[PDB]
DNA sequence: TTTATTTATTTTTTAAAAAT
DNA sequence: AAAAAATTAAATTTTTAAAAAATAAATAAA
DNA sequence: TTAATTTTTT
């Protein structure tokens, strides 16, 4: 939710992102924000316009997508523990409302696109219009229970919760191509973690540490760098991007010292309002307790999940079997570590 | 300027024989010590150590401490252009860009120039410490080779149990059981057909067979297995070739 | 409890082998007098008849006479595991349901057990004696061999065919036709590579040549192979093995 | 009336494997003089000119010219069925399209008839003027099988380049370039392992090295390979069939 | 036996269709 | 020129099969 | 949630 944060990172800290493979987190537990994985299969998933929906009229293409995404995450061997968002905070509510505002713009512009007649039009105006419902996130957890694979609510923000499970080490990374986990303090960030055959893109992972070393900077500055170039918690100024963000954090740390210092007949404090509140919730938020969670990944229901998903879903019988007969044979291939274990990495070898 | 001419080409060809199947895209750290490669498996938990020192080429020469990484299923394909007695004769430019390979036949006069696009890696190299197993097994190749060859066909998985009267692969799957149990060599003939055991203290690890496999393609390497290993420490397959460098194979265990 | 020395296991390895791509699961009978295999093809139109005896195992104990059940891909892959000159000690615990195979080098270095996970299987056996059969013929398996590998690129038929001169192996398909005569030879001095027919009628008999093809992948176990027929029994093909036993191969002519 | 005692049954072997993955179907225009095959690509790319004399063949009675229409994957499946050191009878009829094969053994005592039907098909001829080459090399046959082989691994093209020290092959793609150099022979006297270049002026010229690949499937023929080319000429490969045939490949340049 | 050579099930590959 | 903000502008993954590449499983004279 | 690109601006 920082606006231009993964730009800034490719551009001044090069050392914090390397493109790995899919393959290569085999083993590592991964706590994954869910929500935006939900909306990416109910925009993505649809057979023309229509998303894929079942005879008793709810849709199932989000179960459609996290079942196949899941099953060739285990694969890949990387063990996902898929976080769901809980209550959004006052702070969020300015931002939640102008994504309702969006929303009702998308209406009136599908509105207009159905009397229009354009169906590329109309397919991109419902693309624009997808927002979950707690039955929604419960047929999620209902799919991952059958799983065995661990669901987590998390009390205020997923990502936030992802950020310390990665801090006190209970999952290796947080997979998200949203960018708050690296504001909410989790050192290792997974992008575009997208379990296919189609390798389109690579997994970018970010790394706070190199940030941090590259930028000279600790958290609370950091924190600072991205609510100064934007966040969806509190408006950033008006006149300051990227980079003289970054040029105003290297300069004098805190943003006291920014708020004190830089005249407003230049560039304007917008609203005048309190920024300390969205780093302290940014720094201490809400969130969930990682050391009372149970991170297993169990052996996989198959015949109530076969009951679940063909008796009031209706999916067909022998994806849903080559699926939960690859989630076996992952499962008994999971016991194998890693080297990462045992000999830690002293540097990567690159070629010219 | 990089120009290493290896008399015993059908070395190299093994080598990349050995590294094709295991490694698909690999990061070369030649220096002026020797030859080395440092590269883990695409799932990350199988190294390989690859060292060709600079006493076991003819002709070794390199300027500044050159890292490039190839494609190893075209170095491989590239290399199987290379007879069993060609000398191939490595060539790489200053500010390289391509790898040049010169496959020399000795009897019949035939210069086999092989010019090869070299590409951009991220590899991490990683840092192994020296330090001294417990249960270090010297085995045949060719038998090492059999044992992950036919315990393939069991399970997915060897436990590898040492003892001080011999080595014992077990693997257990849904066609049956199996147990492969060795014994060290108290009537030595030959030293390449004997198991020697070089116990500490006994272990008791479970290994994946699919990076035994890739690990047992380096059989026409050398004729001996350093089958090195630990408690919950990985093991070392060590194919040490003759005189020019050594060939370790690194696996994690099946922790439980 | 059953135990079964066997010090040449490069024969038993290629009765798996043979037994390998017609059968998948058949009751591997063990009786105090050898281990028997009245098998049936899972395609349901040849029989075969595995009996290996027990004087030629070179330590044989049976107790009780069980047929357990075996699949014999897994078998024929646990003794794809086994070396050519690797001594075969079959085992078989009472009350265990597992078919222990321990293989033991001819150097006292390397021991190799394996066992198996067996089935609830039975099959009914039909049984066919060994009558007076009229037309016996006997080539080199090897030359038998490559007959049915020639005849089987023309067509899936073979129309084997006896006179007074020799045997007539007969074929015809979309290829063409092609006729392959083998002549009987009065050498005794060689007898792995000679042929000897007895014939009483002229009979003309049409098979098919995949299952001849199937029964033509046992030829490494002897270089003498026994086509015995009549005019309406199906025909064996007797591999003729030494002092442990021998392998039948019944099949319907079409 | 025709009648083609081959007595080194071999060479139809080898003819048949090579011409069997190139030419589907063809016509074996069989005269007096010698049988001969001159025929086109089922690509249509690539000539291939076949001929062989009648003084290498044993017993040739061909009464008058024979032009039927022979298809090569069922005569190569049927010389599939020869061995390699038979006799190989090529009896003939015009009334019925029977091309019978005969294969006499002299190890054994084996007499494999195969007749074969034959398909009407219209009979190619295009002739080559028999001019001399540019570059004309004598160089073996294991050689240009490893040559093409391998560099077939680079790419669909191969640049044939000729000069004083000799020819040199060029061949490039995704996975680089390749430059492969044959010197001459010095004094070692050999003339089959032996490189003679016989050269009037240097050319430059690229060939497709799929057609190649199926040009050295001839390699057993013969041990040496006489690819003779020119600047604007097809490159012929000849394989010289044991002193008594030739077979010739023409490759267009790409 | 040992080393390579074909056949041919086995896999990826892009690029197409539907997936409910 | 360098750098921000307005305004869109995109979120997936089976199976199927056309086309091409690799092995071990036979296949077997050399 | 993040981009891509024209427009606007220090």
């Amino acid at each position: 939710g920082i606006q231009g944060l993964a730009k800034l990172i490719a551009d001044v800290a090069p050392s914090a992102i390397r493109e790995n493979d899919i393959k290569s987190y085999f083993g590592r537990k991964v706590a994954i924000d869910a929500s935006m994985s939900i909306y990416q299969f109910l925009i993505a998933v649809r057979q023309g316009g229509d998303v894929l929906q079942n005879e008793e009229g709810e849709t199932t293409s989000h179960l459609m997508g996290m079942f196949y995404r899941t099953i060739r995450m285990m694969e890949n061997g990387i063990k996902p523990v898929y976080v769901f968002d809980g209550k959004p905070p006052q702070l969020k509510s300015g931002e939640l409302a102008k994504r309702s505002e969006r929303r009702a713009e998308a209406e009136k512009q599908l509105q207009q696109a159905q009397a229009a007649g354009a169906e590329q039009e109309v397919e991109k105006f419902t693309k624009r219009l997808v927002k979950v419902t707690k039955q929604h996130n419960d047929e999620c957890k209902h799919l991952l229970s059958l799983m065995g694979i661990p669901y987590l609510d998390a009390p205020s923000e997923a990502e936030a919760s992802c950020a310390a499970l990665v801090k006190a080490g209970k999952v290796y990374a947080a997979a998200t191509e949203d960018m708050d986990c690296l504001t909410f303090g989790s050192p290792v960030l997974m992008r575009h973690l997208t379990a296919s055959e189609a390798k389109k893109l690579p997994i970018q992972e970010f790394h706070l540490s190199r940030i941090l070393q590259e930028l000279g900077l600790n958290q609370e500055q950091f924190v600072d760098l991205c609510i100064l170039l934007g966040s969806d918690y509190c408006e950033s100024i008006r006149g300051i991007g990227p980079k003289r963000a970054v040029d105003l954090i290297q300069k004098h740390k805190s943003i006291e010292e920014i708020v004190r210092r830089l005249d407003p007949n230049k560039y304007p404090v917008p609203e005048n309002w309190l920024h300390k509140e969205a780093h302290q919730l940014f720094l201490e938020p809400e969130v969930l307790d990682p050391e009372s969670v149970e991170l297993k990944w169990s052996e996989p229901n198959e015949e109530e999940l076969i009951k679940f998903m063909c008796g009031e879903k209706q999916f067909s019988e022998e994806r849903i079997r080559s699926g939960v007969k690859r989630l076996s044979k992952s499962r008994q291939g999971s016991t194998q570590g890693r080297l990462d274990d045992f000999f830690k990495v002293t540097g990567s070898l690159s070629s010219a | 300027m990089f120009e290493a001419r290896l008399v015993q080409g059908s070395i190299l060809k093994k080598v990349l024989e050995a590294l094709k199947d295991l490694i698909n895209e690999a990061c070369w750290d030649i220096s002026s010590s020797g030859v080395n490669l440092q590269s883990m498996d695409s799932s990350h938990v199988s190294l390989v150590q690859l060292t060709l020192r600079s006493e076991g080429f003819d002709t070794y020469r390199c300027d500044r401490n050159l890292a490039m990484g190839v494609n190893l299923t075209s170095m491989s394909k590239i290399l199987k252009c290379a007879g069993n007695e060609d000398i191939i004769t490595l060539r790489a430019e200053d500010n390289a860009d391509t790898l040049a390979l010169v496959f020399e036949a000795p009897n019949q006069e035939k210069v086999s120039d092989y010019e090869m696009k070299l590409m951009d890696l991220d590899v991490e190299q990683l840092g192994i410490p020296e330090q001294e197993y417990s249960c270090v097994v010297k085995m045949p190749s060719g038998e090492f080779a059999r044992i992950c060859r036919d315990l393939s066909h069991i399970g997915d998985a060897v436990v590898i149990s040492c003892a001080k009267d011999g080595v014992k692969f077990s693997a257990s799957g849904e066609l049956g059981n199996g147990n492969i149990k060795l014994s060290q060599t108290s009537n030595v003939d030959k030293e390449e057909e004997a198991v020697t055991i070089e116990m500490n203290e006994p272990v008791q690890l479970t290994f994946a067979l699919r990076y035994l496999n890739f690990f047992t393609k380096a059989t026409p390497l050398s004729s001996t297995v350093t089958l090195s290993m630990s408690a919950d420490v990985p093991l070392v397959v060590e194919y040490k070739i003759a005189d020019m460098g050594h060939l370790k194979y690194y696996l994690a265990p099946k922790i439980e």
